[PDB]
């Protein structure tokens, strides 16, 4: 979706309406942190 | 001829001069109002003690034209707003605004509007007006005043619609209490809420307090006897005990608006409890006629009068399903987007309304 | 005649006197831009020896200005909010009052967009509902000159799912009219008479706002069955629901502001809100058979353009017992899948993930 390459036509309206990334202490966040980076400046918080 | 629009001319200087002195007082006034303070001390009869209602008392004069009578100790009063000094003394009022009197005495010409049972309900009113009229015969030689009448009936003719009706001989104001919300709690201590409805219409001292369902459903489901156990039965007693309500001075009387006599703790009905029970059922064709015809008084269209045909295919059916009735023929005529309701709309509401009970049922 | 001198001094006297009202209302309407103490109005109805007003400042003061000097006490009843005189401590003007915080904007939509033509499969219970809610607000006249007062309660009763919801707030959007929502679950709050006081200033909102829809949801859990247990028995909640049933008796006249009420199961409710004035359109909602299910989702997709030439037959064979709320979660499934399946098979999943 930050993309934005194909969610408007090809597949329906809009993209997934959400994500849950959870699992036990662990790996949890690590990937949001790197999607982040690799996204644009639009950059999460973690708020608790 | 100019002149003969004198007339005219006239009528809009009469309305324009409304206006203008209403807009002279308004701005003749221009006043600046007084403050409102309490009679905290009169100290004498020169010099008084007036406590502001936030904070501050003062040493003022009172009033020329009013009187220390007219003023008294502890009574509400207004000082002038910049040279301090009593100038009138106003009434005050406490108001406790939750769970009060919600159904009033204007609107009461359902008289007409029941149709059915008129001989009942002159019954009614033959039993409860005197004592809610002239209780203090009744201290006066000694004899107590009933407390009110039992209904039955449970889906037919209006008793809520009867008890707004007879307090027209009374003007009363009727109060629509459910059994339920009386009791609330399932504990003995329930009578706190029929001390306060007791205490509303003490207030409002012309009161009749309709009662909802008590019976709960009386043609099916559970009755007095099953699910709740004396529950009922005991908190009903409260309010039998509350008979000593200083009936002779307290203008308050109880109609029991029950769904089916049939559970009702026969000790109930002994001398001394709710006594009357006057019998209402299905109404008759008579009835049913005259119900038809006053549903479809404030209905003016081509139609025809033709209500005892109407009667037979709707007979046996409850006066809140006749109106149901009208307002579905008056349904079916906007549908079709018609401006007139004839036999035939009337005949496909009857059928319409017998289907949908016949289903339900 | 006598004429020509009259209307000499009336149109002089009009129009003089009203420069003359101009002048008094811009000095006091400076004064009502400018106006500071909120009006608690512990109203006396002084008659001169005619009426009179308490007014408590913001200030924690009291100012008993005169016979109301500006305002007229049929439209200032005692309430607040009203424009008081700073200076001259005297009834100002009336402005809107407070809607009870959480129903200053609990979750009131201004106005729907949802259309009718995306929902469907129970058209014949929707088509009746129009005629007992919608038509009653654009063709009101039509009712004012048959005499018959449209019925305002109508519960729509039926498992999640089958379109209550866009039902309602499409009906909304066609009468044109305000729209306020209820959520009910939440309306059992720990505070004494909160939901009481929730439920007085929705219907004065509504009452405020244009005819409205009222579309309360979760009846079921607002009314209970009265079975009355020793775990509970719905004590407080009584309070709640005797103050909708009062409440529904306020717009009779002027027939304006619907109320809807959404559940699964009608039969948990007493026989105490169902009555001809009170809520009476009882209208099922049932699953959507094969057909409808498939016409639903369908129009669901009918914005996506991926896959052509899909039926969805097979889809309808696998969309036993489903919602309509299933349904579009299966489409969009699709809606989710379907890049780079595809056709007629990237349906079912959408079920079985839920469970
Ligand atoms: N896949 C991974 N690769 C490298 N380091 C990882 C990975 N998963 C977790 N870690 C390490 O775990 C620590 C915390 O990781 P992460 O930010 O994902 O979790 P968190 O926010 O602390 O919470 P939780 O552990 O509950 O998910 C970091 O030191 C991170 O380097
Ligand atoms: N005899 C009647 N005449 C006119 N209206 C009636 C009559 N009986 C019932 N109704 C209508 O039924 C509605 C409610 O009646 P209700 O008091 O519930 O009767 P019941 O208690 O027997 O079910 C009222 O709005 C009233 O208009
Ligand atoms: N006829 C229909 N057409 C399109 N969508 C529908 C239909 N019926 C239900 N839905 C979907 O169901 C959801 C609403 O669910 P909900 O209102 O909770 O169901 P219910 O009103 O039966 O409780 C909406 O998001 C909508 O997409």
């Amino acid at each position: 979706p930050l993309l934005h390459p194909e969610r408007f036509v090809n597949l329906g309206i809009e993209p997934p309406k959400g994500v849950l990334l959870f699992g036990p202490p662990g790996t949890g966040k690590t990937l949001c942190a790197r999607a982040v980076a690799n996204r644009t400046d639009a950059c999460f918080i973690r708020v608790i | 001829i100019d002149g003969r629009l004198k007339e005219l001319r006239e009528q809009l200087k009469e309305l324009t001069k409304q206006y203008e002195k209403s807009e002279n007082d308004l701005k003749a006034l221009q006043s600046v109002g007084q403050i409102v303070g309490e009679v905290l001390k009169q100290l004498t009869e020169e010099k008084f003690i007036v406590k502001a209602t936030n904070g501050p008392r003062y040493v003022v004069g009172c009033r020329r034209q009013l009187d220390k009578s007219k003023l008294k100790p502890g009574t509400r009063v207004a000082l002038d707003m910049t040279t301090l000094t009593i100038m009138r003394y106003l009434p005050r009022e406490v108001d406790p605004l939750v769970y009060n009197m919600s159904h009033e005495d204007p609107g009461n010409v359902s008289y007409s509007e029941i149709g059915g049972l008129s001989e009942q309900i002159r019954e009614l009113r033959e039993v409860i007006e005197l004592p809610l009229t002239n209780p203090e015969l009744f201290q006066r030689v000694g004899i107590i005043p009933p407390k009110g009448c039992l209904l039955y009936g449970p889906p037919g003719t209006g008793k809520t619609l009867l008890a707004r009706a007879v307090a027209s001989q009374l003007d009363c104001n009727f109060l629509k209490v459910v059994s339920s919300s009386i009791v609330d709690k399932y504990i003995g201590e329930s009578a706190r809420l029929i001390r306060e409805m007791f205490n509303y219409a003490r207030d409002h001292q012309p009161c009749i307090i309709f009662m909802d369902e008590i019976d709960a459903i009386g043609g099916r489901r559970f009755s007095e006897g099953t699910s709740a156990d004396r529950e009922i039965q005991r908190t009903l007693m409260e309010l039998l005990n509350q008979m000593d309500g200083f009936d002779t001075l307290h203008r308050v009387k109880m109609i029991m608006a029950t769904n089916r006599p049939d559970t009702l703790d026969p000790a109930l009905l002994r001398p001394g409890r709710l006594d009357r029970k006057i019998h209402i059922d299905l109404p008759n064709e008579q009835a049913r006629l005259d119900i038809l015809k006053i549903h479809a008084g404030p209905i003016t269209k081509h139609g025809e009068i033709d209500y005892e045909a109407i009667v037979k295919l709707s007979d046996g059916f409850n006066g809140a399903d006749l109106r149901n009735v009208c307002t579905e023929a008056g349904m079916f005529a906007i549908r079709a987007d018609h401006d007139f309701v004839v036999q035939e709309d009337f005949m496909k509401a009857v059928r319409k309304v017998a289907d949908s009970k016949k289903l339900e049922s | 005649k006598i004429m020509k001198s009259e209307v000499l001094r009336v149109t002089h006297e009009l129009q003089a006197m009203k420069d003359k009202i101009k002048e008094n209302s811009e000095k006091i309407k400076v004064n009502k831009t400018l106006p500071y103490l909120v009006s608690n109005v512990i109203e006396l109805l002084d008659v001169d020896p005619g009426k009179c007003a308490v007014i408590k400042t913001s200030t924690r003061q009291t100012y008993f200005l005169p016979v109301i000097g500006l305002v007229d006490a049929e439209k200032l009843k005692p309430g607040d909010l009203v424009g008081v005189n700073k200076d001259s401590y005297l009834i100002l003007e009336t402005l809107p009052t407070e809607y009870d915080s959480r129903v200053k904007a609990m979750e009131v939509d201004e106005r729907p967009t949802e259309q009718y033509s995306d929902i469907g499969g129970l058209d014949k219970q929707i088509q009746e509902l129009v005629e007992a809610i919608v038509l009653p607000m654009n063709h009101k006249e039509k009712f004012e000159n048959l005499g018959i007062q449209p019925p305002k309660g109508v519960l729509m009763y039926g498992p999640p799912g089958t379109g209550k919801t866009l039902l309602a707030r499409a009906c909304a959007a066609q009468t044109k009219a305000t729209f306020l929502k209820l959520a009910g679950p939440q309306l059992v709050q720990m505070f004494i008479g909160d939901g009481a006081k929730l439920v007085r200033d929705a219907f004065a909102l509504a009452k405020e706002k244009a005819p409205s829809i009222i579309f309360i949801d979760e009846l079921d859990a607002i009314g209970t069955k009265r079975f009355d247990s020793e775990k509970a028995g719905d004590r407080e909640v009584q309070r709640t629901m005797l103050e909708l049933l009062n409440q529904l008796d306020g717009f009779q006249p002027n027939t304006q502001v619907k109320v809807i009420a959404a559940t699964n199961r009608v039969d948990i409710l007493d026989p105490a809100l169902l009555r001809s004035g009170r809520l009476d359109r009882k209208i099922e909602f049932p699953m959507p058979n094969e057909e409808a299910r498939a016409r639903i989702m369908q129009i669901h997709s009918r914005k996506m353009n991926v896959s052509p030439d899909v039926n969805y037959e097979e889809l309808a064979r696998c969309t036993d017992d489903f919602n309509g709320a299933q349904c579009k979660a299966v489409c969009v499934e699709a809606g989710m899948i379907a890049l780079r399946e595809l056709t007629h098979e990237d349906y079912m999943e959408g079920i079985l993930e839920v469970q």
